[PDB]
């Protein structure tokens, strides 16, 4: 599983330059969270990073509101939510654990000179909390798959695909199975949410006909 | 492919191969020696696990992989 | 999951994409990123290989993997 | 995707090629050869057994996939 080590050696190597995961308005905040998990931990975020309070999450990752920066570990997602950022967010990596004195250190994109157009390059970043949500914390090491669906109403659902079926999940016990399902018998734990009328969606859902649970 | 075991209503164990998209149920241990002789052949999967009746990961594949009878 | 290519009987060559035990046309850029992009989150072959359209390779694929739409 | 031998119970072998989760008969060398190239393309499994007709593993396979022609 992965190791804590990989991740900071990544994320500290990009410092200087700027990554652009999604082919929109260069290298954005979001682009840097969203290459990490998807390189690390096959997991793609969906949205602006706001979405990361409350989107689901892959098995294994932990949320925490975050009331001080003594939570925050070394590779936590930083979630950046009250205040001025309630409306888009920020997010960055946590390369350090979180200090006594109410600041931590994170690598980011498009803090220092930013950008709507183009953003700007990944930074280490010294900060306070001021705005500060919490954070995702991935399971690192030491301490048949699911997509999902973001539908027109605005509500994210869960699909699990076996046999060349696509199963909706309805609660998350369902969830919790289909993942045990996945571990026993080598599926793929990649995690990605595609809007309802995405291409590759519509090709699964075309391919893989419903089954009911 | 691989095979589990399933604890029924009734309390017996039954055991079952998953093949090609499909569940078999094995009636005999003729059945079931055949069946790993296969996962060994075609590199299926060699874990085995004990499902209850109303286990939802059992329930969805009931759901998903339709029963043929041999 | 894959993608293979097809040279067709009036000369163009068509992008085909299996998934599921089916096979679906690609018939633009569109498509082909979306498809592209499936490979590499869900651990598909990258082999990429043209068939001609009289190929038996191609004619076995063609049976046994139904064409579905959208 | 692999192939595998049956001998029938008149005494003749023939090829069949499982893929997609179904069987094809292999009518003639070329098909065999084609089949064998698209194993070695999409990491088919390159085991070769032959089943005597009356076999158990047999016998599941042909239940679990279903025959399609070519
Ligand atoms: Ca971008």
């Amino acid at each position: 599983m992965v190791k804590l080590n990989d991740v900071l050696s990544y994320v500290n190597g990009l410092v200087g330059k700027g990554v652009d995961a999604d082919g929109w308005y260069g290298t954005q905040c979001m682009d840097l969270t969203v290459d990490v998990m998807q390189r690390f931990f096959g997991w793609r975020p969906y949205g602006n990073a706001i979405a990361l309070v409350d989107q689901p999450l892959p098995a294994g990752f932990q949320r925490i509101r975050t009331t001080s920066s003594t939570q925050i570990k070394a590779g936590d997602v930083m979630i950046w939510g009250l205040g001025y950022y309630a409306q888009y967010g920020h997010t960055g990596i946590a390369t350090e654990d979180g200090r006594a004195d109410g600041t931590f250190v994170s690598v980011d994109q498009n803090w220092i000179n930013p950008s709507l157009e183009v953003g700007s390059p990944a930074a280490a970043i010294h900060h306070n909390m001021d705005g500060v949500w919490g954070v995702i914390r991935p399971p690192y090491e030491a301490a048949m798959f699911i997509y999902y669906k973001r539908t027109k109403q605005g509500s994210t659902e869960q699909w699990f695909v076996i046999g060349g079926k696509r199963i909706y999940l309805p609660t998350m016990t369902y969830v919790n199975e289909a993942n045990d399902l996945i571990k026993r018998y080598g599926g793929n734990t990649n995690v990605t949410t595609y809007n309802h009328d995405n291409f590759g969606l519509k090709m699964m859902e075309a391919a893989l006909p419903q089954v009911k649970v | 492919m691989f095979i589990y075991y399933k604890r029924t209503k009734q309390g017996s164990t039954e055991q079952w191969f998953v093949i090609g998209g499909k569940r078999i149920y094995l009636p005999t241990m003729t059945y079931v020696n055949e069946a790993n002789d296969l996962i060994k052949r075609y590199g299926g999967n060699t874990n085995v696990t004990t499902y209850n009746h109303d286990n939802f990961g059992l329930k969805m594949m009931e759901a998903a992989l339709p029963q043929v009878k041999v």
